[PDB]
C-alpha cells in the first residue's frame, strides 16, 4: 500500500471538558 | 474637514518563510474566527 502512503502526504495524522465541569459546579 | 498624514519614503521590509503545518478542520483553526488575520504569510513546505 504505497498508493495510500502517497495519497496521505502532509496529513500529519477531554481536557477542555475537565476545566469547564469544575466551573459549572461552581 | 480633517487634516491628513503623509507617506514618508521608500522603506523596504521583506517577510520570511516559517515552518509548521496544520490540519484542523474547525472554523477557529487557531485562536479566533477569521483566518487571513491569523495565517502566517507564506509557509515553508
Amino acid at each position: 500500500s504505497d498508493y495510500e502512503r502517497l495519497m496521505l502526504l502532509l496529513s500529519d495524522r477531554f481536557m477542555r471538558l475537565r476545566f469547564v465541569e469544575a466551573w459549572r459546579k461552581k | 474637514t480633517l487634516i491628513n498624514q503623509h507617506i514618508l519614503k521608500p522603506a523596504p521590509p521583506p517577510t520570511e518563510i516559517p515552518a509548521r503545518l496544520q490540519v484542523k478542520p474547525p472554523q477557529p483553526a487557531a485562536m479566533k474566527i477569521p483566518n487571513r488575520p491569523t495565517l502566517l504569510g507564506g509557509s515553508a513546505i
